[PDB]
């Protein structure tokens, strides 16, 4: 978790000191999910996608076969049926609702 | 309790930058939930 | 992945049925659409709740964690 | 008591087969779309995951617990959280439950709406109790859970309406039919050759004289007569749900003369 | 994107359960907008409107399916003012309902379960 010492716009509030948040964390907007540095330090770490939000569901922390510690976050969201979503029968016609 | 849980064999455990990432010796480590606790809305 | 609570057309409560269809199949060995009435399923909105539920459920426990 | 009169052919814990007469049209729908869509009733509004541990999401869960019905008979009693004077829920209008699971066998562990616990004081009143209907005393099955995994949550139980959402509407479905002969002419019968033999009589037919042929077209007669059946979710008895579906209807039309009379003051 | 849902049936800030306007193009006319209200206030008082004599029109519509309101609108015979026909229209609503629910009740009564 990097301050200031050039970041980006989303807090990097909800990191813990590792650079990670951590399952349970409810994330949204361009909230920072992975806390990256470059050397006093250059910032490189990951936004969420700007259209999104969810719930942080399961971090991996490994290895390559060599060196490189890298690391995974999946995030999970529910998607509620909702105007202009799609849909089909089984024989070619797609619609969404309108 | 502390930070991470392993993907195989279950261990919480909790090290760092000692050391390299490991456990066992799975190379596989997960993140535990937080204790932040979470609301939703039942809807 | 398991029994939805409610018909997702009318609301019944359908739920609390899905041991006792497992149940009115296997060991009174009834059929399907018997098994249903007998549950009180008349409106096929119901019916099919039960008749077309895939219990995946059952797969996701043989994990190990 | 002239006006609507009601009949009543069936009746159960949770049917009731009647007739409405005596009404015009637009009150029997009213009170068809009341009864389905503005009942206050008791549900799980939120839920706060402790732990879980299971195969199914958080949210996945927490649907599912909204959708469990919980006693409403007292609702009257309780408050809208958003009318309570409190800071965000209390006893003067809401219910609180717990739901703690662990499967502590080989064997596949089951979790039921039984195993909800209310832990906030219900002040008596006859509210907030998971209803139960099935012959061994279960309920629904909210989550399955394999040995070593865990399920730990509080849920708040709040007032609501269908119109919020549905898990909080008393009542299944409604059947509703009028004029089972068609003497009327409401519809308008499709066929390949004879609409009489291709389409099948109501129940209802056995209560009402076929029109003799040789006749003309009734134009003066309405659709008065209404062949209704409510069946009741469980969450209240549905005598209640007819019955508090007319006077929601009441509390409304009522409350429409409360702003008239406001706007001379 | 989508509103909450308690905006079907929760008034406001600012906005107040009927407006009611002066019409324009006929004498004695009114149009009354009712807010947090759907099809089933609608058709109701409207439907009691229309068995009035002294009501030579009544009609109302839900202009959008999005928004919960509606515009009602009651036309009557001179010297008697539509507010009063709203009036008289919901009063003998609340009767005609109040004889209902008493008649169920004594119709449940009966029953054996
Ligand atoms: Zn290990
Ligand atoms: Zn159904
Ligand atoms: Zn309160």
């Amino acid at each position: 978790k990097p301050q200031r010492t050039r970041m980006k716009h989303g807090t990097y509030d909800k990191l813990d000191d590792d650079g990670l948040i951590a399952p349970g964390v409810r994330v949204s907007g361009e909230d920072v999910i992975i806390g990256k540095t470059t050397p006093s330090k250059r910032d490189a770490s990951t936004p969420l996608r700007s259209t999104e939000n969810g719930i942080v569901d399961q971090v991996l922390v490994t290895t390559n076969q060599d060196g490189l510690k890298f690391v995974k976050v999946r995030v999970r969201t529910t998607k509620i049926p909702q105007i202009g979503d799609k849909f089909a029968s089984r024989h070619g016609q797609k619609g969404t609702i309108g | 309790t502390l930070k991470y849980i392993c993907a195989e064999c279950s261990s919480k455990l909790s090290l760092s930058r000692t050391d390299a990432v490991r456990c066992c010796g799975h190379r596989i480590l997960l993140k535990a939930r937080t204790k932040r606790l979470v609301q939703f809305e039942a809807r | 992945m398991i029994v939805p609570v409610r018909c997702f057309s009318c609301g019944k409560v359908v739920g609390d049925k899905w041991e006792s269809y497992l149940n009115l199949l296997q060991e009174d060995e009834l059929d399907e659409g018997t098994a249903l009435s007998r549950l009180g399923l008349k409106r096929y909105c119901c019916r099919r709740m039960i008749l077309t539920h895939v219990d995946l459920i059952e797969k996701f426990l043989r994990y190990n964690p | 008591e002239e006006g609507p009169q009601v009949k009543i052919r069936e009746a159960s814990k949770d049917n009731v087969d009647f007739i409405l007469s005596n009404v015009d049209l637009a009150m029997a729908n009213s009170l068809r779309r009341v009864m389905i869509a503005e009942i206050p009733t008791l549900a799980i509004d939120s839920v706060e995951v402790e732990t879980n541990t299971t195969v199914l999401a958080d949210e996945f869960i927490a649907h599912r617990l909204g959708l469990i019905p919980l006693q409403s008979m007292d609702i009257e009693q309780l408050e809208y959280s958003r009318d309570c004077f409190c800071e965000d829920h209390c006893d003067k209008c809401s219910v609180v439950l717990t739901l703690q699971a662990f499967g502590e066998s080989e064997s596949t562990t089951n979790v039921y709406s039984k195993d909800l616990v209310i832990v906030s004081n219900l002040m008596g009143r006859n509210i907030g109790h998971p209803i139960i209907q099935d012959k061994e005393g279960n309920g629904v099955l909210i989550c399955k859970l394999r040995k070593g995994q865990e399920l730990k949550l509080t849920c708040v139980a709040k007032k609501g309406i269908a119109k919020e959402h549905a898990k909080w509407g008393p009542a299944a479905a409604i059947e509703f039919e009028y004029d089972p002969w068609n003497k009327l002419k409401h519809t308008d019968y499709w066929y390949e050759q004879d609409s009489a033999k291709e389409w099948p009589q109501s129940k209802n037919c056995e209560y009402e004289d076929p029109p003799n042929e040789g006749d003309p077209f009734d134009y003066k007669a309405q659709a008065d007569t209404f062949y209704m059946n409510v069946e009741s979710v469980g969450s209240i008895p549905v005598d209640q749900v007819v019955v508090r579906g007319i006077d929601t209807l009441q509390k409304k039309v009522a409350s429409i003369l409360l702003a008239l009379t406001q706007m001379d003051q | 994107n989508a509103p909450d849902r308690f905006e079907l049936f929760l008034l406001g800030e600012g906005e107040s359960k009927l407006k009611i306007d002066p019409d324009t193009k006929a004498p004695n006319a009114v149009v009354i907008t009712f807010e947090k209200e759907d099809h089933t206030l609608g058709n109701l008082i409207r439907a009691e409107l229309l068995n009035d004599r002294k009501v030579l029109f009544a009609a109302y519509k839900v202009e959008h399916p999005f928004f919960a309101r509606f515009k009602l609108r009651i036309q009557t015979t001179e010297g008697y003012d539509p507010k009063d026909a709203l009036k008289n229209a919901c009063n003998s609503i609340i009767n005609k309902l109040g004889a209902l629910k008493t008649n169920f009740e004594t119709e449940w009564n009966l029953q054996t379960l």
